[PDB]
This record gives structure tokens, C-alpha cells and sequence, in this order.
């Protein structure tokens, strides 16, 4: 090149905007098979040959290797969909490079992109405003039904799709069971609180809810009981070992006949601390510290059960759901050391049990507080794990929709109505921004053309129907019933999915389109690029 | 005082930092010069235009150089009727055409297309902006001028 | 000018120039590069008509000085009581941007914040030093606020 | 320099992936499905070390092969998947995995979703189950000679076979000793309490199950005895020697008289533990960590045994056996945690080494199964075998069912299916058809393997089972002849039957829900 | 990168490898601790002396 | 933000503020600034002068 020598590549024009356009493009191509109840999943083979099988939109985007940073940029977009929210993470990636590539061919045209940012946000506001007229209440609903129609919603498209009934069942009680009362009058429901095991072996029709708490530990020793029909649980965070100096203490020995005294005390006040624990009735002793093999034959001969290496987040909800108070030391307000009986845990039973070739640990029926866990079962690895992610996304719709009652009908009925409302809207405007508005409408009913596509069927006569019935919704207002048609995809006909039970949270439908939009203004406002060469 | 910041991406945050503190900075000025100026392209013109009838007073050589400065200063308002689409040339002459028979408020109008009063338009800069602006150009460049050579060293 | 890497001994004084604009003004940090680049262009036309260069440093001075008596003369007093002033000037400096959408909401911010930083009756200058910004993930811009306390991050 | 989006990462999708994983998962049947039935022969493996695996175990092949595609680690991985959870049936599982999944393209090819095949598979399985069911058979437990036929019908397709009458007696006391009900009200049969020891030489004909267990020591000080008839034992974990704390010690001596006592100090110190074991007067002392020259000789005065360095895992079993319990600090010895329940000690010669025996229990729950044999290749292939069979008895224990074998309960299932199958209207009845028919590759398999005509026999069994009350009729291995199976006396547990069925049918749900294959991202 | 004008910042940073040119370079960084004024001027008339010393030379 | 001190007892010592536009003007200032002050401390220590601009070269 010949002026401003920078020693990189740089790029200027129609060269950029094109070449960012194909780059947030091609990210959709991949994930576009992988929408809706006639998806199918995919693979994803690392170097090493270590094999993963999801569908899930947000897992396969995070494994995958990106450097263009007009790409990278969706990337973290369905990420945040995942923290925000947790579903519709591949809905949000499809809808944001739907705008880039609509919005395109607008500036290609001679129209000045800040016209074009104007015209869509806009869009955004007005689209939320009205989205608060489709709206549908939890408690007109039944309270079950709803759950679970959600539930089974938000479940198709999965591994365990037509398992629904049976796994919206627990779903439901599931999250029923961790409900929280909180400050006034806020209810609360914390999500990840329960603890999802995953075990092969038997059909995944028989994965069972637990009443009660499930350890990944096993009793320290052998000689030790294995089963306690009413425990007296207490929790420590401190290792059990022979104690020992502190760094800053040392021994220095003149008399010989002392020797034995001094020896005796490192292995003597550990006895006592274990007695004074053992006097007060307790049966199962927890540890998140180690516990010496000295330390486990007190256990023994006493008739108590002890585990060693216990995680802080699983003693922390143990704690919470038995009553017990977790000790990082012994002391008092005063010198000595004690240890009461009003700061120990209630349950109904401890049991070991084998579950395909190795233990676990089960607590059940805590007193002070109810809790859950999940065991689910499948053929091998990869299909087990893929419930579990499949899983997460079934707590988290419930949990929305218990905290907001509100839910809006699924299947497409959404960008439906929307595209018809602003293009009629669109009309009352009078300058440039309308194209850009027009382009918002039509940029939005790329999902229902995705899910028709994916079943094999005329993607053109299904959309073309379900524009002809929400137009006669918006005038006509006898027909005002008629805004809840949304999409059938077996049969391909519309069907009133409202009273099919296909539901969706508000806040998913909301909060993709901000997020969206956003995404599609920043990359719209670059015309250069700079490049600098690597050190 | 404090302020927090949200976005949705770390590209956006950051853009959107450095935007609030030139805000801040704005108004910073405000407080060491209590004085307002139009802005569009207005003090640029304006500047120009009496220059060109300045140059004609002086004799000799000198007349040139003021001239060629002169004439420097209409570049920034070329280029906001050039990034709007507008015909710089047309512009830019009846620009000077209506400061040289009157009003000196009048500037480029991005919303409307043309040009007319800046005033209406609510568009306002701090006066430190201008004269500070000006003043380390022309330090800089009398410093360019008087370079003679280019050596390589270790 | 800072993050790219430019070679050119006489183009690595513009990063330096643009750099002073911004720590006396915070604002116009592009508009002053553009005025010292048509400046040293208009200067090519000069050389090869056979003007020493010396002469052209001296007359640039003369016309810098008549420069700063045209704007003066061109402003205006603001007084710091005047809210109404202040809004647009800030809103100004900050549609530029990409923010220019949220500056319905962050520019009643920015005023606020220096005003609770300053007393106006005494106000020579103004720290930016007492004013923090905390950066934060997730939601939108719009989301942002001012918070007239302490926040602490761990 | 150049401009890329992915960096190097492959794709592949359309119709040729998911004919590419099908043809995959047949091509892992056709190595094994040679390894089933009474006539089934050998296989030999090469490992990475340099051994040979002859084995007839179907699990046992999968696992010594390395393969890059990824449909193929689908398979092998729920091989081991079944002999984790009920021991047996690593090998049909297999065969009706590819086979469930080779009928499944036909309808692909005639613009079929998916979709539609997953939910037709899920329906059949559910009254795969409950048809099983109907037909189980209920079995006494407490009648041996029955027990023994149920071992005897599982290891007559293996080596063993020839010694069958030998393998069922060790295998069904082993089971019936472990059985172990404790606090509360938990039944166990847990098996790392049945110990497996080979030893080259001799004849297969000496193997036996002890009354105890066997350890791989010897006495310390040859003056100890090394025959003991009624040995009161005592089981420690520390040891006896006086070794350093751990408090940042350090001793100053200034005086003549004070090298000398600290010396002296360490022999006293050792004096006291030894004289605190012999409080109790044992007979027997094992301990896991060392012991020192003086506390030897300390108890060889007093006529004690002693055995040095035991494994964690044999003391546990020993505990169980005799009826101790370990103890780590000698001053907390009682007399509860002394054992009494053994019979005899013994420490004999095999081929120049030396072996310590517990033998003769009053009521033992460890036991130690002695194998002699020609080599180690052919005792390895000998516990193969018999912890299929101990794996087999437990299912037994713990759900008393059983169904006929030979595959009389395929065809059972074949037409129960097919009768339903014709009240169904719509696109889902075929697939409701070729899945039931799929079930038939386990007679057909067996009929090759005896050198028969699989086309004359397989209708004329179909035909016979279209009848009222023939359920029971299967396919004699050895022959070639339609046999029924109340007379032949062949049944498996109805545990193994469920897994096998339920595993085939979620491999193949899983398979078919493939499109596209990404590659090569490194993380 | 710097702009100077001085005669003895230019003389520290040039690399000269000439035996010769290093006696010049070495009376110019003394003159300059020693009065600060006039690096410019004895290095000029320390090579005009040179310069006049070789036609010398040359008769 | 610098500490400030006025109408100090000697004064025998002093700062000096110097600005500019550029690091390059910055350091040429200071640089320069260093010559004067330098020859005006040896005009204190020896006022004896000589005149210049090609006078004094002239006559020797
Ligand atoms: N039974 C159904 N009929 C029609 N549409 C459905 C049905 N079930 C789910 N959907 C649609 O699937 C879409 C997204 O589902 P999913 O494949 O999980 O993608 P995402 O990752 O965006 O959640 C929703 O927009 C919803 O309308
Ligand atoms: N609404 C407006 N109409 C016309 N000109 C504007 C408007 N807002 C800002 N400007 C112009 O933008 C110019 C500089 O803006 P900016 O992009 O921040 O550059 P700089 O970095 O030099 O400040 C100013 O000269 C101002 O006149
Ligand atoms: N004597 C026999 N005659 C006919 N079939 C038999 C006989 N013994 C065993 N089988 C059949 O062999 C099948 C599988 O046994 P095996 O060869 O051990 O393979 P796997 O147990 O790995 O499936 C069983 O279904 C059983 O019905
Ligand atoms: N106004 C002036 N008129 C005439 N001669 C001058 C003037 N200013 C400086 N000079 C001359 O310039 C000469 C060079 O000085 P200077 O440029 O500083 O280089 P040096 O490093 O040798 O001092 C001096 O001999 C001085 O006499
Ligand atoms: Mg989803
Ligand atoms: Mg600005
Ligand atoms: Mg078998």
C-alpha cells in the first residue's frame, strides 16, 4: 500500500458490510436444523474423540471455534439468553441475523443506516407495547395445567419428548417442593437447589424423584452401619485428624521423661472433641474435611455413620432442609468448647443404596424444611447426559412462569400477529422510517417458516393461511378469538393452541427481542475494519 | 457520586463509557468559560469568511498565506454536508452566501436537509471547545514546518 | 489514533495532538486533527509558489490570533443556574454516538452528576477523580442509573 | 493473510449421515454375532502388553478394539453398560441393537421423519414389557435342585461347560454365603466379598470353595507355630513401631545420662504395647503396617502368630469371616472385638511358596474360591465365566421370575405384538410391525450356528406359535430341532430379558435422532 | 522519537563506527557538561579545520 | 493535583511549569530552556562579555 503504513489489512465500503453479513449468516445455517418438535440433534467430536450429542442452541455455539469477531458477537448473544432467561436460545440467534441480512439490502439502497437504527428500536418499543395485549393469566388458567402444559412445552423437541407426561410430573413437583417464603409477601423458587443425579442403567422411565437429599458419598469405612431408621444429623466443615502444632509453635525438649506426656496430647484431644459430638445423640456425622483412620474406629464401636469429603454447596442445602447449623470450629462466647443439642438435624432415615454397580447416599423426609433430587437413568453416558441439560430447561420455564403470571401461546402465533401489526402500523409514520419498520415485520416471520420447513412441508401455503386468519383478528372484532391460531406441525394445518396447551413465558418472547435488536444495531454501525499483524 | 453501566455486550459497555465521559467532560468546560457557542459548522464558516475579507487589508506575501488558511477552514463543514448525503459543493456556498449578508446562527441541518437556523435546532457547544481545538493546531504545525532531515539512530 | 499502529514519524504526532484536545476538553478530539491535516495541505501549494517556510509559520500566527477574536465575538454568556442550557449542550455532544437513541436518559444524568460533585457558587474547576463508573454485565442500556451512595463489587 | 469463519472443523449432514452411523452399527454385529449359542466358538485378542485374550465373552471382545467413528462408540459403550447391571447378555443385546436399527431405513427411504419411527418404538416396548411379564414363571428358592438349573442353563454355552456339575456347587455356596442382612432391614449379595485366587498347575478337578479365606503371607520369625486348631485372633490397623510425631519435635541434651534413656525410652514404649495385646491372650495377630525386630520377640515368648502387611481389602474379609473387628490404638482392646469364630490355621506349600489359611468358619460371611488349571490364559477365562454365573444367581435372589429361553419368548412376543398391531390405524402401524419382527434374529442366529436350514425352521416354529397355547416352544441348539422348553429345562432371569430389550430399543431412539456430525474443533 | 535542534543530542544518538568521526562526537557531549552553549559551532569549526587541512596535505 | 506553596521565607529554589501540545514540543522546550539557563549561571560566575552574530569570529 502506499499512505498510513500500519503494518495490517484493512478494509472499507460495501467490502465490510458484505463480508459481516455472511459471517453472522453462516452461524445461523448451523443451528437452523435444530428448531422446533421436528428437530433433530447433532454432534460435536473434539480432537481427542471425546463424543457430545445435544440440540441444545447455547451448548453447540460455546463449543465451537470462531474468530471473526462479527460472529463471536452471537455467540455470547445466546449465552446471555441462557443467564437471563434459559430458553428460546436458539430462537434469539436465528431472529438476530434475520435482521443483519433484511437490513442489508435496505443500506445497499441508498438509505443512511442511522435511519435505519432509528426505524428499529422503534420497532422493539412498539412491539413490547403490544405484546401486552396477547397476554394470558396464570391464575385464570389452572394453576396444575398450566404448569404442566408449559412444562411440556418447553420439554418437546427433546430427547424426552413424548415422555412429557410422566417428566412434567416431576418437573413440577419438583419445583413445588422448594418453593420459598420470602421477604413481605415475595415467594421464592430457587432452581439449582435440586440436585440432578445421573446413573446408567435401567430405561429412562424409571428414573425416580427422591423425597429428601442424595449424596454422591459413601460411608468412610466398612465395619460401620449402613442403614439409620431416625437420624440425629450433625454438620462440621473441619478435618477430624491427630491435631498438631501451629507453624509458629515449635518443641523444644530438655527432659526426656516428658517426651510421653507430649506425644499422647496430639493424639488425646482428638478423642475428646469426638466424644463430647458422640454424647449428645448424634447418628450421622458430615465432613466436608478429611477424617483420620484413628478418628473412624470411635464411630465404630459408638454405632454412628460417618462420611469424609463432602462438597460445601451439598452441606450447605442438607443444613437448610434438617435443621442443623454448620460449626467451623467449637468455641463458645466464652473459653471452653461445647456442643448442644438444640443445634443438631432431624430425618426420617439414612440409607445407603446400590445403584448400577456403585453407592450412594439418600436422605429422607427432612423435618424443617422439604427438599428434592433428581436420578435419571438411560443407556449409556451421552444419552444421560443430554436429559439433564434437558432438564435444566424444563426448572427454568416452570420457575418463570410461578414468579411472573403471565404466558403467551407458542408455535408462531407471536410473529404472526406482530408482522401484521406493523405493517399496518407502519403506515401512519410518513418518511423514511417505514422501510425500515416494514423490514422489522417481515425480518420476524422467519420462525414460523423454519418450523414448516423442518417437517417437509409447503412452507408458503401454511404461512399464507395464518397471515389470512390474523388479519381477520385485527378488524372484525367479533373474530378477536381468532388471534390464538398459531401452527400444527404433524398435520401441518392451524389448530387454536391455546386450548391445545402450548404455552410460553412472556419473558422469553420480551426479552429476545430486546436482546436481538440490540445485537443488530452494533454490528450495523461499522463501515471499516483494521487488522493488525501478529507479534 | 457514582453511576453503573449495563449493556449486552462488553463492545457496547465500553462504547458506552467513553461516551458518558466526554458528557462529563462537556460540562466541565462549561464551568471554566461561561460561554456558549452555535454549532453545525457555524464557527467554521464564520471563520472563512472574515479571514477572506482580512487577507484583502494585508499587502505582499502575507495576503497568500492568510488565504490558504482561510480557505482551510471550510473542510469541516464540507464533510458534515458530505456524511448526510448532501451535495457539499451547494451546500457550502449558500453557507457563505447567507453569513456574508446578515445572520451568523445559520448552519447545516442534518433533520431537515438543508440549511437554517442552528438556534431552533437546540444544537450547542462550549467555547473552550473551539479555541482549544484551534490553538493546538496551528502550535502543531508551525512545529512541522521546521523539520529538515530524518536520521536513523540505535 | 491510539490503538492503531502508525510508522510515519509525522503521523505519530497527530496521536499526541489528538491526545491534548482530550485532556483539556474531552470533546473535539477528531474535529482538531482535521483542522491540522487541511492546514498542512493548504501549506503544499504555498512551497511550490516559492514562499520560504518561515514566512508561511509567521503569517499562520496572524491569522490564529485574528481566529480567536471572531469566536469570541461570536459567543455568548451562560450562567450555571440555567438548567435548560446545560441539557442541550450535553445532549449535543452526545448524539453522536451510539447512544444518541438513550440520550433522552442519559443526559438529565450526566448534569446530575456534576452537580453533586461541585458548588456552583464557587466552581473554578471540577475533578472527574470524585465521579466512578462501574461497568456491568447483562440487560440493556437502558438500564443503566445513578446511584447517590457506594457500590462495591465483592 | 487469509480469511476463515470455523478454523479448520469439518461437517457433513443430509440423508448420507444418517445412512452412515446404520451402516455403522451393523458392521459392530457382524464381528460378534458368531460368539452366540452352545456351538458358539473362540475368539483370541492382542493387547498393547503383549497378552492373549481367548475369550467367548461378548463384552469381553468389544473392549480390545479402538474405533475412531463416533456411531460405533454408541454401541460399544452399551456393552459394558449390561454386564455392569446384570452380569449376562452382553452379545444379543447387540444383535437386536443393529438389527432394531437395520429395519428402521427402509422407511427412511420412503420419506419418513424421524420422528415419527421414535414414537412407534416407545409404543412396542411398552407392551414388550408387560407381554413378558404375563408369561413369567414363578420359582421357590428354597429348592436347590431347581437353583441348579438355573446356573447350569447359563454357563452351557462357555468353557466351563464341560465341568458344569463342579461350577454350579461352587458358584450357588458362594452366593448363598455372602448373603448378608444387617442393621435396619437392608439385603445385600454384595461381591467384593468373594474373592477369586488362580493358581497354575495341578487339575481343574481340585478347585474349591473355602470356609474362609487364603492370604499370600507367611510367618515372620520361624520359631512362630504355623498349625493352630482354635485360634482367638486379634485384627489391628497401626502399627508396632515407635515412629515420629509430627508437631516440629526436636530434643537438647546436655547431659551424659540423657542419649542413653531416650534410646531406652523406645524399647519401654514397645514393652507397653505388647504387653497390652497379650491382655487378651490371643493366638493370632494381624495387623496392616509394619513390625518391629522387639515386638516380635516379645510375642514369640508368648506364643503368638503374626502376620505382617496385609491389604485393606483382605482385612475387611478376614473381619467378616472369624468375627473380629479391627482396632487401631492397643489400649482400647476389648473383648468384644476378639474373634472366635475360626477353625483351623494353616500355612502349607504350593510350588515353592508359601500360603496362610483361615479355614473351617463356624458361620462365615467371606469366602476365597481356589482355581487350579493348566495356565493363565485358561483360569482367566475360568472367572469369566464363573462370575457370569454368581452374577446370574443373584438376579435370581432378588426377583424370583423366570421365562423360557432358547427363544421361545422372542416368538412369544413376536405374535402378541403382530395381534395388536391390526387394531392400529395409521402411518405408525408399520413401524409397530418391523420392530416386533426384528425380535426374530435370536432364533435365527442360533439355527445358523448349529448348521441348519434357517428358512424350513424359522416358518414352521412361526406357524407353531400362531396356535393357542404353544408359548413355550423354542429352538434346541445342538440339534436342530423345534423342542419345547418345559422338557429341555432351559430358563434365564426375567432380569436379564427387561435389560435387554429396554437397552436395544433406547440405542436405537438414540441413533435416530442424528443430522449432521461436527469435527476436529480441538476443545 | 524526538525533534531536536541541539548539535550534541543529534552527535550521542547517530551510531558512527569511523575511528575518527568518535574524537568529533567526544569533544561535542564535553563541550555541552561543560558550558551547555556552542555543540554546534566547535564541532563546525572543528571540521572546517579538517577540511582546509587537506589541501594543505596536498601541496 | 499538585501542593502549593505561597509566599515562602527564601525562596532560594524554584519550579517551572511548562506547556505544550505534543511530547515532542514538551521535551524540545525543556531541552532547550536548559542551554539559557546554564550560560546565564556562568555569566554570574564571569560577567565579562563578548559580542556576536559573526563580530567576534571577524576580528580574531
Ligand atoms: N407442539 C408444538 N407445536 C408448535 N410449535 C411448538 C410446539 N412445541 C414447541 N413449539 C415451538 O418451538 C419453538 C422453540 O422450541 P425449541 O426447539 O426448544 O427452540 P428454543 O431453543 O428457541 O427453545 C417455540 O417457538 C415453540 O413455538
Ligand atoms: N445535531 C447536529 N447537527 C449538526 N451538527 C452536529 C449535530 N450534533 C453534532 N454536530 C457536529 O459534530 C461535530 C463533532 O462531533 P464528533 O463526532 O463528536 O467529533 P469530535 O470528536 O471532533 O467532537 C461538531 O462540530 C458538531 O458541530
Ligand atoms: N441349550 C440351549 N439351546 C438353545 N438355546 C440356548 C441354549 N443355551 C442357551 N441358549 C440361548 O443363548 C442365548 C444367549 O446366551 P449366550 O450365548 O450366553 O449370550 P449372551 O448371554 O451374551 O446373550 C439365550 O437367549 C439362550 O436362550
Ligand atoms: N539575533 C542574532 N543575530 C545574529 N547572530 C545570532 C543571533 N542569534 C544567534 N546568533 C548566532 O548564532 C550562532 C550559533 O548559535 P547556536 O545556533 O545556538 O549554535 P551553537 O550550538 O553553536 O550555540 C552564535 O554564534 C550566535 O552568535
Ligand atoms: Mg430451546
Ligand atoms: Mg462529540
Ligand atoms: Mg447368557
Amino acid at each position: 500500500e502506499g499512505p498510513l503504513s500500519v503494518f495490517g489489512d484493512r478494509s472499507t465500503g460495501e467490502t465490510i458490510r458484505s463480508q459481516n453479513v455472511m459471517a453472522a449468516a453462516s452461524i445461523a445455517n448451523i443451528v437452523k436444523s435444530s428448531l422446533g418438535p421436528v428437530g433433530l440433534d447433532k454432534m460435536l467430536v473434539d480432537d481427542i474423540g471425546d463424543v457430545t450429542i445435544t440440540n441444545d442452541g447455547a451448548t453447540i455455539l460455546k463449543l465451537l471455534e470462531v474468530e471473526h469477531p462479527a460472529a463471536k458477537v452471537l455467540c455470547e448473544l445466546a449465552d446471555l439468553q441462557d443467564k437471563e432467561v434459559g430458553d428460546g436460545t436458539t430462537s434469539v440467534v436465528i431472529i438476530a441475523a434475520e435482521l443483519l441480512k433484511n437490513a442489508d439490502e435496505l443500506v445497499k439502497q441508498k438509505i443512511h443506516p442511522t435511519s435505519v437504527i432509528s426505524g428499529y428500536r422503534l420497532a422493539c418499543k412498539e412491539a413490547v407495547r403490544y405484546i401486552n395485549e396477547n397476554l394470558i393469566v396464570n391464575t385464570d388458567e389452572l394453576g396444575r395445567d398450566c404448569l404442566i402444559n408449559a412444562a411440556k412445552t418447553s420439554m418437546s423437541s427433546k430427547i424426552i419428548g413424548i415422555n412429557g407426561d410422566f417428566f412434567a410430573n416431576m418437573v413440577v413437583d419438583a419445583v413445588l417442593a422448594i418453593k420459598y417464603t420470602d421477604i413481605r409477601g415475595q415467594p421464592r423458587y430457587p432452581v439449582n437447589s435440586v440436585n440432578i443425579l445421573k446413573a446408567h442403567g435401567r430405561s429412562q422411565m424409571e428414573s425416580m424423584l427422591i423425597s429428601g437429599y442424595a449424596l454422591n458419598c459413601v460411608v468412610g469405612s466398612q465395619g460401620m452401619p449402613k442403614r439409620i431408621v431416625n437420624a440425629k444429623i450433625a454438620c462440621l466443615d473441619f478435618s477430624l485428624q491427630k491435631t498438631k502444632m501451629k507453624l509458629g509453635v515449635q518443641v523444644v525438649i530438655t527432659d526426656p521423661e516428658k517426651l510421653d506426656q507430649i506425644r499422647q496430647r496430639e493424639s488425646d484431644i482428638t478423642k475428646e472433641r469426638i466424644q463430647k459430638i458422640l454424647a449428645t445423640g448424634a447418628n450421622v456425622i458430615l465432613t466436608t474435611g478429611g477424617i483420620d483412620d484413628m478418628c473412624l474406629k470411635y464411630f465404630v464401636e459408638a454405632g454412628a455413620m460417618a462420611v469424609r469429603r463432602v462438597l460445601k454447596r451439598d452441606l450447605k442445602r442438607i443444613a437448610k432442609a434438617s435443621g442443623a447449623t454448620i460449626l467451623s470450629t467449637l468455641a463458645n462466647l466464652e473459653g471452653e468448647e461445647t456442643f448442644e443439642a438444640a443445634m443438631l438435624g432431624q430425618a426420617e432415615e439414612v440409607v445407603q443404596e446400590r445403584i448400577c454397580d456403585d453407592e450412594l447416599i439418600l436422605i429422607k423426609n427432612t423435618k424443617a424444611r422439604t427438599s428434592a433430587s433428581i436420578i435419571l437413568r438411560g443407556a449409556n453416558d451421552f444419552m444421560c447426559d443430554e436429559m439433564e441439560r434437558s432438564l435444566h430447561d424444563a426448572l427454568c420455564v416452570v420457575k418463570r412462569v410461578l414468579e411472573s403470571k403471565s404466558v403467551v401461546p407458542g408455535g408462531g402465533a407471536v410473529e404472526a400477529a406482530l408482522s401484521i401489526y406493523l405493517e399496518n402500523y407502519a403506515t401512519s409514520m410518513g418518511s423514511r422510517e417505514q422501510l425500515a419498520i416494514a423490514e422489522f415485520a417481515r425480518s420476524l416471520l422467519v420462525i414460523p417458516n423454519t418450523l414448516a420447513v423442518n417437517a417437509a412441508q409447503d412452507s408458503t401455503d401454511l404461512v399464507a393461511k395464518l397471515r389470512a386468519f390474523h388479519n381477520e383478528a385485527q378488524v372484525n372484532p367479533e373474530r378477536k378469538n381468532l388471534k390464538w391460531i398459531g401452527l400444527d406441525l404433524s398435520n401441518g394445518k392451524p389448530r387454536d393452541n391455546k386450548q391445545a396447551g402450548v404455552f410460553e413465558p412472556t419473558i422469553v418472547k420480551v426479552k429476545s427481542l430486546k436482546f436481538a435488536t440490540e445485537a443488530a444495531i452494533t454490528i450495523l454501525r461499522i463501515d471499516d475494519l483494521i487488522k493488525l499483524h501478529p507479534e | 457520586v457514582t453511576i453503573v453501566v449495563r449493556g449486552s455486550n462488553k463492545l457496547v459497555i465500553e462504547e458506552a463509557e467513553r461516551s458518558i465521559h466526554d458528557a462529563l467532560c462537556v460540562i466541565r468546560c462549561l464551568v471554566k468559560k461561561r460561554a456558549l457557542i452555535a454549532g453545525g459548522g457555524a464557527p467554521e464558516i464564520e471563520l472563512a469568511l472574515r479571514l477572506t475579507e482580512y487577507s484583502r487589508t494585508l499587502s505582499g506575501m502575507e495576503s497568500y498565506c492568510v488565504r490558504a488558511f482561510a480557505d482551510a477552514m471550510e473542510v469541516i463543514p464540507s464533510t458534515l454536508a458530505e456524511n448526510a448525503g448532501l451535495n457539499p459543493i451547494s451546500t457550502v456556498t449558500e453557507l457563505r452566501n447567507r453569513h456574508a449578508q446578515g445572520e451568523k446562527t445559520a448552519g447545516i441541518n442534518v433533520r431537515k436537509g438543508g440549511i437554517s437556523n442552528i438556534l431552533e435546532e437546540l444544537v450547542v457547544q462550549p467555547l473552550l471547545v473551539s479555541v482549544s481545538a484551534l490553538t493546538l493546531a496551528t502550535e502543531t504545525v508551525r512545529s512541522i514546518l521546521k523539520i529538515d532531515d530524518v536520521v536513523n539512530t540505535r | 489514533l491510539k490503538q492503531m499502529q502508525v510508522l510515519h514519524p509525522a503521523a505519530r504526532m497527530l496521536v499526541e495532538l489528538s491526545k491534548a484536545q482530550d485532556i483539556e476538553a474531552g470533546d473535539g478530539t477528531t474535529s482538531v486533527v482535521i483542522i491540522a491535516g487541511s492546514l498542512l495541505d493548504s501549506c503544499t501549494k504555498l512551497l511550490q509558489k516559492g514562499i520560504h517556510p518561515t514566512i508561511i509559520s509567521e503569517s499562520f500566527q496572524k491569522a490564529l490570533e485574528k481566529g480567536i477574536e471572531i469566536l469570541t465575538d461570536m459567543s455568548r454568556p451562560v450562567e450555571l443556574s440555567d438548567r435548560e442550557t446545560l441539557l442541550n449542550s450535553a445532549t449535543t455532544s452526545l448524539n453522536s454516538k451510539v447512544v444518541s437513541q438513550y440520550s433522552s436518559l442519559l443526559s438529565p444524568m450526566s448534569v446530575n452528576a456534576v452537580m453533586k460533585v461541585i458548588d456552583p457558587a464557587t466552581a473554578t474547576s471540577v475533578d472527574l477523580r470524585d465521579i466512578k463508573i462501574v461497568k456491568k454485565l447483562g440487560g440493556t442500556i437502558d438500564d443503566c442509573e445513578l446511584v447517590e451512595g457506594l457500590v462495591l463489587t465483592q | 493473510p487469509v480469511l476463515v469463519l470455523s478454523q479448520n472443523t469439518k461437517r457433513e449432514s443430509g440423508r448420507k449421515v444418517q445412512s452412515g452411523n446404520i451402516n455403522a452399527a451393523k458392521t459392530i454385529a457382524d464381528i460378534i454375532r458368531t460368539c452366540l449359542g452352545p456351538k458358539s466358538m473362540m475368539k483370541m485378542l492382542l493387547d498393547p502388553m503383549g497378552g492373549i485374550v481367548m475369550t467367548n465373552d461378548g463384552n469381553a471382545i468389544l473392549r480390545e478394539i479402538q474405533v475412531q467413528h463416533p456411531a460405533a462408540k454408541s454401541m460399544i459403550e452399551i456393552s459394558r453398560t449390561q454386564d455392569e447391571e446384570v452380569g449376562d447378555g452382553t452379545t444379543s443385546v447387540i444383535i437386536l441393537a443393529g438389527e432394531m436399527l437395520s429395519v428402521a431405513e427402509h422407511f427412511l427411504e420412503q420419506q419418513m421423519h424421524p420422528t415419527v419411527v421414535i414414537s412407534a418404538y416407545r409404543k412396542a416396548l411398552d407392551d414388550m414389557i408387560s407381554t413378558l411379564k404375563k408369561i413369567s414363571i414363578p420359582v421357590d428358592i428354597s429348592d436347590s435342585d431347581m437353583m441348579l438349573n438355573i446356573i447350569n442353563s447359563s454357563i452351557t454355552t462357555k468353557a466351563i461347560s464341560r465341568w458344569s456339575s463342579l461350577a454350579c456347587n461352587i458358584a450357588l455356596d458362594a452366593v448363598k454365603m455372602v448373603q448378608f442382612e444387617e442393621n435396619g432391614r437392608k439385603e445385600i449379595d454384595i461381591k467384593k466379598y468373594a474373592r477369586v485366587e488362580k493358581i497354575p498347575g495341578g487339575i481343574i478337578e481340585d478347585s474349591c470353595v473355602l470356609r474362609g479365606v487364603m492370604i499370600n503371607k507367611d510367618v515372620t520369625h520361624p520359631r512362630m507355630r504355623r498349625y493352630i486348631k482354635n485360634p482367638r485372633i486379634v485384627l489391628l490397623d497401626s502399627s508396632l513401631e515407635y515412629k515420629k510425631g509430627e508437631s516440629q519435635t526436636d530434643i537438647e541434651i546436655t547431659r551424659e545420662e540423657d542419649f542413653t534413656r531416650i534410646l531406652q525410652m523406645e524399647e519401654e514404649y514397645i514393652q507397653q504395647l505388647c504387653e497390652d495385646i497379650i491382655q487378651l491372650k490371643p493366638d493370632v495377630v494381624i495387623t496392616e503396617k509394619g513390625i518391629s525386630d522387639l515386638a516380635q520377640h516379645y510375642l514369640m515368648r508368648a506364643n503368638i502368630t503374626a502376620i505382617r502387611r496385609v491389604r485393606k481389602t483382605d482385612n475387611n474379609r478376614i473381619a467378616r469371616a472369624c468375627g473380629a473387628r479391627i482396632v487401631s490404638r492397643p489400649e482400647e482392646l476389648r473383648e468384644d472385638d476378639v474373634g472366635t469364630g475360626a477353625g483351623l490355621l494353616e500355612i502349607k506349600k504350593i510350588g515353592d511358596e508359601y500360603f496362610t489359611f483361615i479355614t473351617d468358619c463356624k458361620d462365615p460371611k467371606a469366602c476365597t474360591i481356589l482355581l487350579r488349571g493348566a495356565s493363565k490364559e485358561i483360569l482367566s477365562e475360568v472367572e469369566r465365566n464363573l462370575q457370569d454365573a454368581m452374577q446370574v444367581c443373584r438376579n435370581v435372589l432378588l426377583d424370583p421370575q423366570l421365562v423360557p429361553g432358547g427363544g421361545a419368548s422372542e416368538m412369544a412376543v413376536a405374535h402378541a405384538l403382530t395381534e395388536k398391531s391390526k387394531a392400529m390405524t395409521g402411518v405408525e402401524q408399520w413401524p409397530y410391525r418391523a420392530v416386533a419382527q426384528a425380535l426374530e434374529v435370536i432364533p435365527r442366529t442360533l439355527i445358523q450356528n448349529c448348521g441348519a436350514s434357517t428358512i424350513r425352521l424359522l416358518t414352521s416354529l412361526r406357524a407353531k406359535h400362531t396356535q393357542e397355547n404353544c408359548e413355550t416352544w423354542g429352538v434346541n441348539g445342538e440339534t436342530g430341532t423345534l423342542v419345547d422348553m418345559k422338557e429341555l429345562g432351559i430358563w434365564e432371569p426375567l432380569a436379564v430379558k427387561l435389560q435387554t430389550y429396554k437397552t436395544a430399543v433406547e440405542t436405537a431412539v438414540l441413533l435416530l435422532r442424528i443430522d449432521d456430525i461436527v469435527s476436529g474443533h480441538k476443545k | 522519537l524526538m525533534v531536536t535542534n541541539d548539535g550534541a543530542t543529534i552527535l550521542k544518538n547517530i551510531g558512527v563506527d569511523n575511528p575518527a568521526a568518535k574524537v568529533l562526537v567526544d569533544m561535542s557531549r564535553v563541550q555541552d557538561d561543560e558550558v551547555g552553549d556552542g555543540t554546534t559551532s566547535v564541532t563546525v569549526l572543528a571540521a572546517e579545520l579538517l577540511r582546509e587541512a587537506e589541501s594543505l596535505i596536498a601541496k | 493535583k499538585l501542593i502549593h506553596f505561597s509566599g515562602v521565607a527564601l525562596g532560594e529554589a524554584c519550579t517551572i511549569v511548562l506547556r505544550g501540545a505534543t511530547q515532542q514540543i514538551l521535551d524540545e522546550a525543556e531541552r532547550s530552556l536548559h542551554d539559557a539557563l546554564c550560560v546565564l549561571a556562568q555569566t554570574v560566575k564571569d560577567s565579562r562579555t563578548v559580542y556576536g552574530g559573526g563580530c567576534s569570529e571577524m576580528l580574531m
